[PDB]
Order: structure tokens, then sequence, then C-alpha cells
């Protein structure tokens, strides 16, 4: 017997085992988020240890199988993940130490409150609190208050703690045959194996630079245009040609810009489309709005749901008498089960987020034939991507035409079309510098490249440079500002949004070619078109049986991240932008500072 | 007249597993097709060689009724020339086949809250089974070149696997019941006729 | 393997009884054993098949009954065409395994021998050997005592005993013996005789004759 | 009209090989599959081999591994087992019995045949004397030893009142039984009676009259 028939016997019986464990876990999870209660944690808990035991087990079974033996491409992918190792290189102590680390900044991030000077009696947390406040704030001094104070209480916390980590991750990654954790993350994206299809680590880097160059003349403008629309609400802070202050950007990172819409709105006379009114005169419900997804989804093609489906699934909070987690959530808990996790409402944009899960239990049904190790997206941002871009067809305004919530004699002007452009240029656009500066600096903190001394001068360098905010305070190596983000202080990747923001507009660009559409790209239903739900079915089948960029190419038709198709979708608000700052200066200084 | 009775077969509390599948001769007896319509719901109703609506006017020596549960992705497998788990190890049909077969769900009565794991098939075996071939064997299975010693461990295995049935399951997934109708007719006088 | 037990081994009963055989296992078989009826010299033939079925051309009167492990089969009206050898068998698995089986005499009321003693044929004498037949004839007992009193005097050691089996019509048992001797040592006696003593003879009956006659 | 046939019995000394030959009648004998079993003198069945209905799948009893062999020849209607290194208890009669349709090995019941018997001494064959004894009358055959002898009343035409005795084992190493036949007290020697004899092993026919 060779190799690859116990491989095989092997991969057979783990499959067998792994569906009725998993399916258990899931079920206690659907179970403790449905209900809770003491008995639903513990039952939860067990079910999750029996799993992770067995896949320890399996895991351990699977090495004396050499790896450079094996030739079929799909055998070899779910044993490479049963190979890995992780953490289990390193020494007990050293694990311990790790995991208290791990759980030590979790607790901190978590558990971080600000109190005002002078009153020990009065202490304000982030959410709600520094959110809300620094998201509904016009003072200079309260949005620099919350801003100094996150980075001051919790920022000071967690630099020590991240010390350590670099250098016990790189050890790790070190006897797993790597360069440093940086190289662990990327792992993810390297396709190793089928030829003409190759994607490197090191290629990661090249890509992510090179589709970053092509978005800085937008993201420019779109500076130019809400520093200047901000002088007008800080009239003795903001240079003209300076950089934008770090705290007067609606999210306390910096992250989104959406918060600033009423400060920038183009025009403020003509209001947005909102069809709650309409909708509670017409007497709609919950099982009504699920309904219409289904019947959207249906008209493209895709199947129905099953008939577990509607009685299974919780669409709304049942009231006091429980007490369930209203996050909304699609679950695919195995052998056939598919539910929804969402408490709706009579609300345009709980009709647009039941399109979004409707859309993730769709793809998680395509491809219910896969083996239970390849039943996941390809790469780390596809599942996303598909489900947005289904609430972005569900919202344009000939849909709400052709299903009875919108007068019939409703005329589209180009003033609310420019309105809702800013919208989402206000959240998606503003949103992709960041993720590059972090994951940048990530990078280099890993390798090696930035000097332990020498950390939050690059943190500060790069900001000027990349994403055009300076701080308003100098600070020393005193601070951790990076750990003052969610996914820097727990253990998370970051590129992920970057590369699922891109993304998710090639499918979109591919979805309405393949569906005929002629006009303007943000205004496209791909309703009624055949064509267009088969294209996705191509890829939506897949899984991780075949490489991320086979699975881009059998949509996009390219073998690569592109980021043309989002430039293309704000092209009006470009040109409109372009027209609004010819009195204005492009650009920004590396030198000014508001402690200069 | 004696009625033959399929009441006993297919209304029966409890059917056999897919490996240990159960064979019961009927003869000496007048047999009615009408009443084998009852039990509305049918999942698959097929049958090859004679035609269902010539079948009441038929004569053979006996017929024999093979029943069993399988998972319901699995019924497609009970058809001459198909390949699957239950088709290589649990049941087989000849290719030149010629009787009725008959699925019809039973989640109401097979499937337990926790699982219903009274219910198993063969997953690891040496060679193929030959049609109409049982096999209730319970050693153990060995993938690779060291000895096993009658224990299980590395490269060695134990061959049957049970299923998990649950009410909350998918169509998919849910249990059948499964009667196939086999009728052999000899050059000795026919004995099985219908009205 | 597969292990199963018959009992009784042997059952007696009268013309208008009824007759229960039982037959165990080692293992659950469901409905899994058929009965086999074997008259003397004969293949057998099922009655009872897949564990309590009629089958075609059998009265009614034979019935089984049973499932799992133990099993049993019954007998309606007894007749007396019903005197063979009854049969178990398993074929749930590999090896089939039958059983010791059950013997049944039909028990009826004593009848009387007929004796009728063949004198040893001039062949016998022509060839160096000698034989002489004594021979009983419908009588119920499975044997009865049969002596020799050649030349008034009793002989053993050099004489075979043969029984036949019960009739279907009748119930009735039949008795031979054949004595074997050399032809000097015939000639050296004078006369030959036979006795018979049965349950339904008054006396015991001693037929004879001579050398010379 | 189902008929099964077995043959190919007789006498073999110990050591040496045998094939027995079951040839069937009646059914599709491609495609069902077949069955072995024997019986001591004396006492119960004994199952010997099976067959499925290809030829690819064969059992065997663990008392006669290694030395019996079991063949089908789809075409000819016939089942053929060989039989090596015979030893001292193997003398018995063999039954061929028909099973269940395709590889289901584990089906037999009601289609057996006459059954044929062998037998495995060192001794030789030998030829039956028949003498006559003359209410009651009857034929007395003596010193024959291989296997039995049938035995006739006037061709068959006698049907009542007849009784053929089981045979005893001469000391000497031989088998000896004795016939008879009951004719009416009332009516004496009026018609003419004959007895036949026949020994198939040793091809012996006598027919002896009895007056
Ligand atoms: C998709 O096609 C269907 C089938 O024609 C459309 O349903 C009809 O649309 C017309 C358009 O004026 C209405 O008059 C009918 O009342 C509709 N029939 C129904 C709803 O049963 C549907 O509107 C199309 N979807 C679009 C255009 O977005
Ligand atoms: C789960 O919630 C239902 C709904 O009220 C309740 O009846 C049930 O008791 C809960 N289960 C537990 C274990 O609390
Ligand atoms: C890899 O193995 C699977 C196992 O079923 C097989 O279907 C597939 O064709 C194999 N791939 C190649 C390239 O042979
Ligand atoms: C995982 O670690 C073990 C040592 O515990 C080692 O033998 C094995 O090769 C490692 N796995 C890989 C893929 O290198
Ligand atoms: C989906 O379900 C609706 C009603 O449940 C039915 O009318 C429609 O035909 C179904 N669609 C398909 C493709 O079966
Ligand atoms: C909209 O159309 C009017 C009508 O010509 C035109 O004057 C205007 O420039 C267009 N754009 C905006 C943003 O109003
Ligand atoms: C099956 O049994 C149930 C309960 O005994 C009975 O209600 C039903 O009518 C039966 N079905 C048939 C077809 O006889
Ligand atoms: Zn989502």
């Amino acid at each position: 017997s060779t190799i690859e028939e116990q491989a095989k016997t092997f991969l057979d019986k783990f499959n067998h085992e792994a569906e009725d464990l998993f399916y258990q876990s899931s079920l206690a999870s659907w179970n403790y988020n449905t209900n809770i209660t003491e008995e639903n944690v513990q039952n939860m808990n067990n079910a999750g240890d029996k799993w992770s035991a067995f896949l320890k087990e399996q895991s351990t079974l699977a090495q004396m199988y050499p790896l450079q033996e094996i030739q079929n491409l799909t055998v070899k992918l779910q044993l490479q993940a049963l190979q890995q190792n992780g953490s289990s290189v390193l020494s007990e102590d050293k694990s311990k130490r790790l995991n208290t680390i791990l759980n030590t900044m979790s607790t901190i991030y978590s558990t971080g409150k600000v109190c005002n000077p002078d009153n020990p009696q009065e202490c304000l947390l982030l959410e709600p609190g520094l959110n809300e406040i620094m998201a509904n704030s016009l003072d200079y001094n309260e949005r620099l208050w919350a801003w100094e104070s996150w980075r001051s209480e919790v920022g000071k916390q967690l630099r020590p703690l991240y010390e350590e980590y670099v250098v016990l991750k790189n050890e790790m990654a070190r006897a797993n045959h790597y360069e440093d954790y940086g190289d662990y993350w990327r792992g993810d994206y390297e396709v190793n194996g089928v030829d003409g299809y190759d994607y490197s680590r090191g290629q990661l880097i090249e890509d992510v630079e090179h589709t970053f160059e092509e978005i800085k003349p937008l993201y420019e403008h779109l500076h130019a245009y809400v520093r200047a629309k901000l002088m007008n609400a800080y009239p003795s802070y903001i240079s003209p040609i300076g950089c934008l202050p770090a705290h007067l950007l609606g999210d306390m990172w910096g992250r989104f810009w959406t918060n600033l819409y009423s400060l920038t709105v183009p025009f403020g006379q003509k209001p947005n489309i909102d069809v709650t009114d309409a909708m509670v005169d017409q007497a709609w419900d919950a099982q009504r709005i699920f309904k219409e997804a289904e019947k959207f989804f249906v008209s493209v093609g895709l199947p129905n749901m099953t008939q577990g489906f509607w009685e299974n699934s919780m669409l709304t909070d049942p009231g006091n008498v429980q007490k369930a987690v209203c996050h909304p959530t699609a679950w695919d808990l195995g052998k056939g089960d598919f539910r929804i996790l969402m408490c709706t409402k009579v609300t345009m944009d709980d009709f647009l987020t039941a399109h979004h899960e409707m859309g993730h239990i769709q793809y998680d049904m395509a491809y219910a034939a896969q083996p239970f190790l390849l039943r996941n997206g390809a790469n780390e941002g596809f599942h996303e991507a598909v489900g947005e871009i289904m609430s972005l067809s569900a919202a344009t305004p000939k849909h709400l035409k052709s299903i009875g919530l919108l007068s019939p004699d409703f005329q589209e002007d180009n003033e609310t079309e420019i309105n809702f452009l800013l919208k989402q240029a206000l959240t998606i656009v503003g949103t992709l510098p960041f993720t590059y500066m972090l994951e940048k600096w990530r990078w280099m903190v890993f390798k090696g490249e930035i000097p332990k001394d020498q950390w939050m001068k690059k943190w500060w360098e790069m900001k000027r440079e990349i994403v055009g905010v300076v701080e308003p305070v100098p600070h020393d190596e005193t601070y951790c500002d990076p750990a003052s983000l969610f996914h820097v202080s727990n253990d998370y990747s970051f590129i992920r949004y970057y590369t699922r923001t891109l993304y998710q507009f090639q499918f979109q660009e591919a979805l309405c070619q393949a569906a005929k559409h002629e006009g303007p790209l943000h205004k496209c239903d791909i309703s009624n078109s055949t064509e267009a739900g088969q294209k996705l079915f191509n890829m939506l089948r897949l899984g991780k049986s075949e490489p991320w960029t086979l699975a881009l190419e059998n949509v996009v038709g390219a073998k690569n991240m592109n980021v043309r198709p989002l430039l293309n979708y704000f092209e009006p608000l470009f040109t409109w932008l372009k027209d609004q700052n010819k009195n204005s200066f492009v650009g920004w200084s590396t030198d000014w500072s508001p402690y200069a | 007249t004696n009625l033959c009775p399929f009441d006993e077969v297919f209304n029966a509390t409890r059917f056999a597993s897919v490996y240990a599948w159960n064979r019961k001769r009927i003869s000496n007896c007048v047999a009615d097709y009408s009443v084998l319509y009852n039990f509305a719901p049918f999942f698959a109703f097929k049958c090859y060689g004679v035609s269902p609506t010539k079948l009441n006017d038929l004569c053979f020596t006996n017929v024999y009724a093979d029943s069993f549960v399988i998972r319901g992705n699995e019924v497609s497998q009970i058809a001459p020339g198909q390949t699957g788990n239950i088709a290589d190890y649990n049941y087989k049909l000849p290719d030149d086949f010629t009787g009725c077969v008959i699925a019809w769900n039973s989640n109401k009565l097979d499937s337990k809250v926790g699982g219903n794991y009274n219910y198993r098939y063969r997953l690891f075996r040496k060679s193929n089974l030959k049609p109409f071939e049982r096999d209730i064997s319970t050693e153990i299975y060995q993938a690779g070149n060291k000895p096993c010693n009658g224990v299980a461990g590395v490269n060695c295995y134990f061959p049957l696997q049970s299923y998990g049935f649950r009410p909350t399951y998918g169509v998919g997934h849910q249990p059948y019941r499964v009667v196939v109708l086999s009728f052999e007719l000899l050059h000795a006088p026919a004995t099985v006729c219908g009205p | 393997d597969i292990q199963m037990t018959q009992s009784p081994s042997s059952l007696s009963a009268s013309v208008g009884d009824r007759v229960t055989i039982t037959c165990r296992a080692s293992q659950s078989i469901s409905n899994y054993l058929n009965w086999y009826q074997q008259k003397p010299g004969k293949a057998p033939k099922l009655l009872i098949y897949d564990a309590s079925n009629l089958e075609t051309g059998v009265p009614s009167r034979f019935s089984g009954s049973g499932s799992g492990a133990d099993f049993t089969f019954t007998i309606g009206s007894l007749q007396p065409e019903d005197s063979a050898t009854y049969y178990c068998q398993q074929y749930d698995n590999l090896p089939l395994t039958f059983g010791g089986g059950t013997k049944v005499e039909i028990k009826g009321t004593v009848a009387a021998p007929s004796v009728f003693i063949f004198p040893p044929s001039d062949e016998q004498l022509k060839s160096g050997t000698a034989s002489v037949v004594c021979l009983l004839n419908n009588f119920y007992p499975r044997e009865a005592k049969v002596q020799w009193k050649v030349d008034n005097a009793l002989q053993s050691g050099n004489s075979q005993e043969s029984v036949t089996e019960q009739d279907s019509k009748d119930s009735t048992y039949s008795l031979s013996s054949t004595l074997t001797l050399s032809k000097a040592d015939y000639e050296k006696h004078k006369v030959y005789a036979c006795e018979v003593t049965h349950q339904g003879l008054s006396s015991p009956v001693t037929k004879s004759f001579n050398r010379g006659e | 009209q189902v008929q099964l046939v077995e043959s190919g019995g007789g006498v073999v000394q110990p050591g040496r090989s045998l094939r027995l030959s079951c040839a069937a009648s009646g059914f599709t004998f491609s495609n069902y599959g077949m069955h072995w079993v024997r019986q001591a003198p004396g006492k119960g069945l004994e199952w010997v081999a099976v067959i499925s209905h290809d030829a690819s799948n064969k059992y065997y009893a663990d008392s006669v591994k290694g030395r019996f062999t079991i063949s089908r020849d789809n075409s000819k209607n016939t089942q053929y087992l060989q039989m090596n290194s015979l030893r001292a208890e193997d003398t018995a009669v063999y039954y061929c019995a028909k099973g269940g349709g395709y590889s289901y090995v584990v089906d037999m019941g009601p289609y057996w045949g006459q059954g044929t018997l062998v037998t495995v001494s060192s001794a030789s064959t030998k030829g039956p004397s028949v003498f006559p004894l003359a209410a009651a009358l009857g034929c007395l055959v003596k010193d024959y030893f291989p296997e039995p002898v049938t035995v006739s009343w006037n061709s068959g035409a006698l049907t009542s009142g007849v009784h053929t005795f089981p045979a005893v084992l001469q000391s000497s190493g031989l088998y000896s039984l004795s016939s008879v036949v009951t004719v009416p007290s009332s009516s004496l020697g009026t018609q003419t009676y004959i007895c036949n004899v026949n020994h198939k092993p040793s091809n012996t026919k006598v027919d002896k009259r009895v007056e």
C-alpha cells in the first residue's frame, strides 16, 4: 500500500467523525446564541473541547505521512491543514505565557474606561461612551480629550505585553520553517502546486502597493474636499495646505469617515431615499420582507430556501421571555442545516441586512458537497464581498419601484445621486490607506526593519505620508498607538478588509456586464437575469478545493486583484470633486502640526 | 382468500440496517398491489422490467421483500449500475435486476434528538460486494504494511460506522425506508398470483 | 460458529395427541429457521420455513412459532403417517448448522407376533454353511426374546438380529434373526428350535423341526 | 419439475481422490449457487460447502478445509465437488441442495437431491449370495461387503406385506440381510414368487424363486 491510499483512508475516517462532531458543536453554539443559560454554556464548552481534542489527535497522526510524496492536488490540501503545528512546537511554559499575554491584552482592551478629571464619580466606556461622543460632537476640546484619553489609559497599558509578543511569535514561526509572524499571516494567500496560478507570500506586498498607488488621486481629492468643508466647522484649527487632525474624522481610529456626512452633504435641501414609512403603512412584517428577499434571490435562478429554514430560523426577537444576541449571522450547521439569526425590523437597513445574510446562506448552500476541510471561501476575502454585492442591488430606486414601496411617479434627479455616492465613498474610499498603513507597519515590525526604539516615530512618519493625518500632540515610546485597535490587541489579520473591498466591485462589475446593463454602474439591478446568477454559482460551489486565483478568474476573468472597478464606481463623484476643488490645494505637507 | 401480508413488511415497527438488510419470503397467497399504494407520501416508486400498471395481472412462484433504512441522498444508489458507499460495501443490486423499489420518508419514526445510532453501514472493505451479498463480518481493516494483531491503532481501522439521524437534519440527510420487491418464478407451478 | 440443540431427542405419542418440538440457538437469528421431515432412507422435506410459515402441499395441522433465539414446532391432530425424524436448521450466517434430531414413535395397542421358522436351504449345506431363520411379524414393541433350542440346548454367539422400521399404515414392528453354522456342525445336531417370548402371548411360542424331516 | 440427481459415489481406498457431481434440471442453473451437505450412517446432517452463482465466492467447513474443492459448470447444469486425502470417518450420503439466487449463499430449503453414498475402507468388493426361505416366505442375502443391495418382489408387482430388513455387519467383514413377504393363510401356494436382488457396486443381478 502506497502513502496516498493510507492518506485517503485517514481522510475518509477523519471526515466521517468530523461531520458529526462539528454538527454537535454547531448545534450547541446555536442553542447558546438563541437561549442564554449556564447549562447551555457548559454544553457548548463540552462540544468545543471534544472537537478541539479530536482535531489535535488527528493532527498528531498526520505527520507520519510525509507530504512530499502525495500528488493528487486535493488530498494534499487537507493534510496540509491537518499537519500545521501552530503553538504546539513551543514548550509548555511558552504556550502558557503566550495564552496569558493574549488573554491579558483582550481583557485590558475590552475593559478600558476613561474617567473625567477631578471627578471619580463619572467614567465613560467605549461602546457606548467615547464612540458616541466622538461620533456626534463638534467641540475641539472634547474630541481631543477622548482621543488622547484612549491612548493614554488603554494605549500605554499594552506596550510591554506587545514587546514579548513579537519575540515569542517570531520563534514560534522560525521553528515552523518560516521567517516571522508576518509570513505566517501572509501564508493564507500562498498558492503552491498548480502551474500558471502560482502566488507567493512576498508577492502580496508588491500587489498591495501597486493597487494602492492607483487610489492616491481620488483619496487626495476627497481629502481636499473634506478639509475644505471642515474649515467651516473648525475655523481656526485646520491649515489650507496641511493635514487633517487625527481626531476630526468621525471615527476614533479614523477607520471610517461616515459620521462626517452631515458636515459634508453636497445638497442638503434634497432628502435621501427612505421607505420605512411606506413599509409601515403597507403592513409589512418580518415574514413579508424575508419572502421578498427569497423572491429576489429566486429571480436570478438561485434555489429556494428549505422547509427547515422557515421553521428553525429566528427572524424576530421573542422579547423579554428569551434572551438572544441580535447580531445578524448566517449559520451553516452542516448536514443540510442552514439558518439566519437576525432580529429584523420594518426598516430599509434591516431590509438590506436580510439580503446580506440571505446571500451568505446561498454561498454556504452552494458548496455543501465538498469535503469538510474545504468548506470555506477560497481566501479570507470572498464571502463578505458576495454578501455585500447582494445588498448593493437592493437599494436601487428601480428595485424599490418594482416592489411597490415607492411612488410609481418618482423621478430621480442628479443631486440625490451625488448624495448617495458621497455617502458610499466616505465609508469605502476612506478606509483603505488606514489598512495599508497598519499592515505595512506590522510587517516591518515583525520582520525587523523598524528597530525596537523607533516604532512610534515610524508610526507617525507614515501617517503623514500615507494616510494624511497628523497627531495633535506628539508622543514618545511610552504609548502603544496601534494596540488601541481591536484587531491589534486581539490577534487578528487586517488585509482582508482591503482585499474584500477591492474584490466586491470586481464582482459587481462582472455581474452587471453579464446582465447587459446600460447606464451608470452605481444604478445596476441584476434582477431577472439568469446569466448574472449562473456566473456567480460557477464559483460559489468551489469552496477551498481550488486556489483563490482560479476562483476569481472564473468570475471576473482576471487572476489578480484589481482596483479599476472601484475607481469606475465613483467617477461622477470624482468629476464633481475635481470641479469643486478648483479653488483649493490638493496634497499635504509633512511638516505642519497642531503643536508646531 | 388469504391476502398476502404486505402489511407486516411496510408497517413494521423497526427496519433493518444497510449492512444487515432484512429479507422476507412471501408465497401461498393472493397479492393485491392496490394496498401497497397506501402511505401517500412516496419519495420514489420505480420498477424495472415489469410495469406497475401491468403488475396486477401477473403470476410468480415467490416474492422477496428486502427492507432497510438509508440516508436520503443515498436513495439513488439502490438502482442497477450505481456507485457509492452503499452500493459498493453495503447493498448491491445486479445489472439485470427486475423488480420494484419503494422508498419513503421516515423522519417521523427513525429520527431522535441526540442521535439515532442504531443504523450502521460499512465504510471500509478489501474489495466490493457481488449482487445480493450480505456481509456481517467485524474484522479490523488494515490500511498499511504492518500486522494489526487484532487491535486498532495506526493504519488499523474499524470497518462499520453509524448514522446520526436527527429531526433537524436536511431532507437529503433524513432517514428513508426502502423496500425492494423481487419476483422469482420457476419452472415449478406458479404460486404468487393476483386477483 | 453457531450451535443449536434439539430437545427432546425421542418422543412417543398416541394417535390423538399433540406433539411439540423445541430448537434453541446460541445467538439471535431472527426469522431464519426452517424445519425438515425425514423418513428412513429418504431426503428431508421442508415443512415450515421462515420461522412459522406454511408451505404448499402440507396439512394445516403443522404449525411453527418463534422469534429471536428459541423456536417451537407443533403438530395438530396426529396421524399414523407421521413417523419420521424432524430437524431444525438456521440460515443466518456462515456454516449452516443443523440439530441433533427428534425420532417420533407412534404408540398403539399390543399385538401378537406371527412366527414362522424357515429351515436352512440345502444350498447352505452345499456351500458348507448354515442359517436358521426365525421370523417375528406384526408386534408393536421394539424387540422380543428370540432363543434357539438346538437339540433342546440353547446357543449364543453365532446369531444375528434385525429390526425393521415402524409402519405408517398400522404402526407395527417386525424382527428377524439368522443363525450361522457349518455343514458339519449342522449335521452334528438333529433337532432345531426357536422360542419367542412376547408380552402379547400368554405363553412363549416354540417352533421346532428336525434334520430327518 | 425441478430435479436434482447426485452421482459419483462408490468405494475408494483411504488416501485417494474422488469427485462427486450434482446434475440439475428445471431452472436457470447459471445464476443460483448451490450447497453440499452430507449425513453419516446413523448420524445427523452436516453442512459441507457452498458456492455462489458465478463461481467466485466459495465457502467450506473447517473439518473439510484443505482437502475439498467446490466448482461450478454453468452451461452443463452440473455442480462438482473434489475430495482428497480421504480419511476413516468420511463415509456418508451426500446431498446437493439448491440455494438462493445470485450471491445469497445463506439460502436453502425445498429442493434436495436423492443423495449418493460414499465409503472409505480398505476392504474389497464381494458378491451377494442369495438363498430361498419357504404364511410367509422370503430370501436371504449373505456375504456382500461394499454397499447396499436392492430387493424387489416379482419385479415390484408385490407391494403389500413386504418387509425389507436392514443389513447387519458380519464380523468376518461383510453384510447380511433377509427380506420377507407374507401371503394369506387361507390361500396356499398358488402363484410363483421370485425375489430380485440388485447390487450396483459389484453389478450383481440375481433372480431367486421361492416355493
Ligand atoms: C421581473 O420580471 C417579472 C415578470 O414580468 C416582473 O413582474 C411583473 O412586472 C410587471 C412590470 O410592469 C408588472 O406589471 C407585473 O405586475 C409583475 N408581475 C408580478 C409581480 O407578478 C418583475 O417586475 C420584474 N422585475 C423587475 C423589472 O425588477
Ligand atoms: C430555551 O428557551 C425556551 C423558550 O422560552 C424555554 O422554554 C427553554 O426552557 C429554554 N431552555 C433552557 C435550557 O433554559
Ligand atoms: C484526486 O483524487 C480524487 C479522489 O476522488 C479524484 O477524484 C481526482 O480525479 C484526483 N485528481 C487527479 C488530478 O487525479
Ligand atoms: C510539527 O511538529 C512535529 C514535532 O512535534 C514535527 O515532527 C513535524 O514535522 C511538524 N510539522 C511540520 C509540517 O513540519
Ligand atoms: C420556491 O417556492 C415557491 C413557494 O414556496 C414556489 O412557488 C416556487 O416555484 C419555488 N421555486 C422553485 C424554483 O422551485
Ligand atoms: C444637474 O442637471 C442640471 C441641469 O442642466 C445641471 O445644471 C447641473 O450641473 C447638473 N448637476 C448637478 C450636480 O446639479
Ligand atoms: C399501519 O399501522 C397503523 C397503526 O397500526 C395504521 O393506522 C395504518 O392504517 C396501517 N397502514 C396500513 C396500510 O394498513
Ligand atoms: Zn456578512
